[PDB]
């Protein structure tokens, strides 16, 4: 349980930095990595 | 702030990063061992109850057993 909580928050943070590197803005990164989140969300229920 | 606003939200990203990672790993663990508590009663001797025996009669001598 621990380590899911600490490597979710880290690979999120990581990637928001690295995208917002990469695009120059804010929204963009935000919003990729919200669609990736709820992507995310959809794959879990399918395997289950 | 064209220039600074990128490493300063990078730093504060990282920052809070780091925070939960110290926390959340350090939460992990912790109870190797249950030590029971103590609470045990003062012994002392402040004003025994003293009990006597007394063995008296016209004969020389006797055979006594009694409980301690």
């Amino acid at each position: 349980d621990y380590d899911l909580i600490i490597v979710a928050a880290s690979a999120l943070i990581l990637i928001f930095i690295i995208m917002m590197v990469l695009t120059r803005a804010v929204v963009a990164a935000a919003v990729i990595v919200g669609t990736v989140v709820l992507s995310l969300a959809s794959a879990f229920g399918l395997s289950v | 702030l064209g220039r600074i606003w990128l490493p300063v939200l990078i730093v504060v990203a990282v920052a809070a990063g780091a925070l939960i990672v110290m926390n959340v790993r350090t939460v992990f663990g912790s109870n190797p061992v249950v030590v029971t508590e103590k609470t045990s009663d003062n012994a002392e001797d402040f004003n025994p109850k003293v009990v006597t025996y007394e063995i008296f009669g016209s004969g020389s001598s006797a055979v006594i057993n009694y409980m301690d």
